[PDB]
């Protein structure tokens, strides 16, 4: 239901929650393209690995492009599903965390901004996402939990959203159905573990208990800002190219 | 640990207006520590002595308050006031507990050789994070030679949690992930302290450490890896007693294979 992209997104607009103009899966894209307008983004339904995707500013280029797009995502992915979503030019990238138990609970562990992207990957990300109003974070917790309702969602999971800076409109762009590299800065404003969330709920826990190690929903509490950072061997002085070998020192820094 | 968990909501109140008292009747400036005795009898508490100043212990207090002492004694000799967004501090009223820890702290004091701390080359460190654990280090590191002169510590470990059983866990998990070597350290003892029955059901005295051993006290260690290349080491030099005088299998055959 929520792997592929397309029937995900048609599962929020079954539950009121926005999106952008897409396509339906896609040798006649445009017509279609036309119908949604340019310029688009290209997505692979299915496979979403921070990116196989293309954004196409007009019709001449469809043609070469589509077809690439298609040899990638059945690379990469295997299964070769592309459409075409209309492009969000000035954008925010905030998501929203949820947790639901065997028993039709559902919570919502407020948001994080995840706009610090290297083409469409995520690179810096931050909880809670700073640029927030009080009503945009309480609608976009709204619209993840009538999404993870819907789906009876069992465990953690993430609904991921394109704020558009010029209208402050949110657009459900996807769900990961799993745990996030992420997910950490949300652990340390919120003081809960999601990993022990994850066990104690297929152990078939009740959200609220205090074996579920999950606080009832109006318990749930922001404390301060967080974000994190990924230290790569990607060498920035050599294309960031990345270096292996013998790490011979290390030293991190705590406190 | 912080907060003491033992404590009445009444009993905290009570130790936290005594300390407002010692503290403003002496206008003290910066960041200082009143402790108290307290007759496990009555519930009883005993003003005993003032440090006038940070303590080894500070930061269960940091992370379960949320609130940088050091920079807030900095700010409050820069002059800052407490409650200002610019002082460290927030208002009494905005200083809040926040779930559990408790902090051990690493040496090299030899719990096998009645607690004198070893000394020499580290020729391995590895330590532990992940959600819930802070670490106060930044001494020790592979490498590093522990002189006879200062302070045993290798580093202090601060445990995180919702409630104290589950940072009772949290530090048992972090000690335990340690990997310490070419000296000596007292994390066995560390480790045997926490998993205490009195320590989980909080019924210690101060005399507990001196009075629970139960020796623990021991066990050694199996280290089969350093057994199995010293074997590889001996036959490789000296040959087997069984085969070196006998016919040698042609060489490099195949090993064989489990169809
Ligand atoms: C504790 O270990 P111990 O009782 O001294 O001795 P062991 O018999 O486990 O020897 C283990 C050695 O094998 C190796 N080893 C231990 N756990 C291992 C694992 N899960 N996988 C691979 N190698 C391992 C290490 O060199 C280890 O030393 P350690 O104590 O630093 O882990
Ligand atoms: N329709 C769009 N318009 C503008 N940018 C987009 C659009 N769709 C995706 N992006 C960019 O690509 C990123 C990844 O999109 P997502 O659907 O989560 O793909 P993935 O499955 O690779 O995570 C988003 O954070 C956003 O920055
Ligand atoms: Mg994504
Ligand atoms: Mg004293």
């Amino acid at each position: 239901q929520l792997g592929n992209k397309v029937a995900a997104r048609n599962l929020a607009i079954s539950v009121g929650v926005p999106v952008v103009p897409a396509t339906e899966p896609l040798a006649e894209v445009a017509k279609m393209a036309a119908a949604i307008g340019y310029p688009v983004m290209l997505k692979a339904s299915w496979g979403g690995g921070g990116r196989g995707m293309r954004v196409i500013r007009s019709e001449a280029d469809l043609a070469k492009e589509v077809t690439e797009a298609k040899r990638e995502a059945m690379a990469a992915f295997g299964k070769d599903e592309v459409y075409l979503e209309k492009l969000v030019e000035r954008a925010r990238h905030v998501e929203s965390q949820i947790l639901g138990d065997t028993h039709g609970n559902v919570v919502h562990l407020f948001e994080r901004d995840c706009s610090v992207q290297r083409r469409n990957q995520k690179v810096v990300e931050r909880a809670p996402a700073p640029y927030l109003s009080e009503a945009q974070r309480q609608e976009l917790a709204a619209y993840s939990l009538k999404i993870a309702g819907a789906t009876n969602y069992i465990g953690a999971g993430t609904v991921e959203y394109l704020m558009d800076a010029d209208t402050g409109k949110f657009y459900f762009i996807e769900v990961n159905p799993r745990i996030q590299v992420e997910h950490t800065v949300t652990e340390v404003v919120t003081g809960i573990d999601i990993v022990k969330a994850q066990i104690h709920i297929l152990d078939g826990a009740a959200i609220g208990t205090p074996q579920s190690g999950v606080p009832n929903q109006e318990d749930i509490r922001l404390n301060g800002h967080a974000l994190q950072c990924r230290v790569t061997t990607e060498d920035p002085e050599h294309n960031f190219i990345p270096d292996y070998g013998r790490i011979t020192a290390y030293r991190s820094a705590s406190g | 640990r912080a907060p003491a968990p033992y404590l009445s909501e009444a009993q905290r109140q009570e130790l936290a207006a005594y300390s407002l008292k010692i503290a403003g009747a002496t206008n003290y400036i910066g960041a200082g520590t009143v402790e108290y005795l307290m007759d496990a009898d009555t519930g009883k508490f005993y003003f005993i002595e003032v440090n006038p100043r940070i303590q080894v212990e500070h930061t269960v207090t940091e992370v379960v308050t949320g609130i940088d002492i050091v920079k807030a004694q900095i700010h409050i000799l820069d002059g800052a006031a407490i409650g200002t967004p610019q002082s460290g501090v927030p208002n009494q009223e905005d200083i809040r507990l926040n779930g559990h820890a408790l902090q051990c702290r690493v040496t090299t004091e030899d719990p096998e050789h009645n607690f004198i701390p070893d000394y020499g080359r580290i020729t391995a460190y590895r330590s532990a994070s992940g959600f819930g654990i802070r670490l106060d280090g930044g001494t020790s590191y592979s490498g590093a030679i522990i002189t006879r002169y200062y302070d045993p510590l290798l580093v202090k470990v601060t445990a995180w949690a919702p409630n104290p059983l589950e940072a009772i866990s949290r530090m048992d998990r972090a000690l335990r992930e340690f990997r310490i070597r070419g000296v000596a350290t007292n994390l066995t003892f560390l480790e045997a302290i926490i998993g205490h029955p009195k320590f989980r059901d909080n019924s210690y005295t101060t005399r507990f450490i001196d009075t629970t051993p139960e020796l623990f006290q021991q066990v050694k260690r199996q280290d089969r890896a350093t057994k199995l290349l010293t074997y590889l080491a001996d036959v490789t030099v000296n040959g087997h007693p069984e085969a070196k005088d006998r016919p040698k299998p042609l060489e490099n055959a195949a090993r064989p294979v489990v169809p």
